[PDB]
């Protein structure tokens, strides 16, 4: 999993 | 004050170093929705490659602005409410 998409799960 | 529709819509006005962060990765005004301060933060952590390349949840950030806003070396990206805590201790919540 990319970090851009574990972070877009943050907001 | 008005409630925020959502929490991402929570206006907020950051504090002198978490504002230097966002304005390095190109950021102009003195106040954001929390959706746009996560934006730019993740923005950040990209353009300055502190993710980990192979397990891409864990972020390095000793010593740089960002591990001085948060106050540890690292963290993981799925400790969510650690996060907010860390984001939360550099800003102030304003009218709207």
């Amino acid at each position: 999993t990319s970090f851009x998409e574990y972070w877009x799960l943050l907001p | 004050s008005q409630i925020p529709a959502s929490e991402q819509e929570t206006l907020v006005r950051p504090k002198p170093l978490l504002l230097k962060l966002l304005k390095s990765v190109g950021a102009q005004k003195d106040t954001y929705t929390m959706k746009e301060v996560l934006f730019y933060l993740g923005q950040y952590i990209m353009t300055k490659r502190l993710y980990d390349a192979a397990q891409q949840h864990i972020v390095y950030c000793s010593n740089d602005l960002l591990g001085d806003l948060f106050g540890v070396p690292s963290f993981s990206v799925k400790e969510h409410r650690k996060i907010y805590t860390m984001i939360y201790r550099n800003l102030v919540v304003v009218n709207q």
